[PDB]
């Protein structure tokens, strides 16, 4: 069965609620387990000296209508993030597209540049089908997204800090 | 994207 994993969301100083997400381990088995074990932290300390651990990382690109971004625990601006297995991985398939609001998306910089970087989308994102690794959708506590997507803006400034306070698998 | 953020809707 696929792996189930969890957010507890924070937005501001108020506790949001849980996301829970459903990984595609029949279709990105990689690319699943990379997202699941950065959600228990169970690899330890990375090549930047960092856990390798979403626990505490915030979603830092949140544009109304389109997905919030997150991921990047070692820089928490879009420019950092790293893998379980070392930097950036290979684009593993592009099997899935991208279908509609929960769907759960490998941000990159290009080919074979997959790192910690995701995002929800919170539409149909059709666009990004065959550049960005589809490996998951979001199966409970889709409100709480709805919740974060009010506080993100056009440009992607939060006006409110969105934060990962805690995570793991069921 | 991930560091260069560009233009229209992309990640
Ligand atoms: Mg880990």
């Amino acid at each position: 069965a696929n792996p189930k994993v969890f957010f507890d969301i924070l937005i501001g100083k108020m506790k949001a609620g849980r996301v829970v997400m459903e990984l595609f381990a029949d279709v990105t088995p990689r690319t699943a387990d990379n997202f699941r074990a950065l959600c228990t932290g169970e690899k330890g300390i990375g090549q930047a000296g960092k856990a390798l651990h979403y626990k505490g990382s915030a979603f830092h690109r949140i544009i109304p209508g389109f997905m919030c971004q997150g991921g990047d625990f070692t820089r928490g601006n879009g420019t950092g993030g790293e893998s379980i297995y070392g930097a950036k991985f290979q684009d593993e398939n592009f099997k899935l597209k991208h279908t509609g609001p929960g769907i759960l998306s490998m941000a990159n910089s290009g080919p074979n540049t997959n790192g910690s970087q995701f995002f929800i989308c919170t539409d149909k994102t059709a666009w990004l089908d065959g550049k960005h690794v589809v490996f998951g959708k979001v199966v409970d506590g889709y409100n709480v997204v709805k919740a974060m997507e009010k506080v993100g803006s056009e440009r992607g400034v939060t006006s409110e800090p969105v934060v990962i306070e805690d995570c793991g698998e069921i | 994207t991930a560091g260069l953020v560009l233009a229209x809707l992309l990640v």
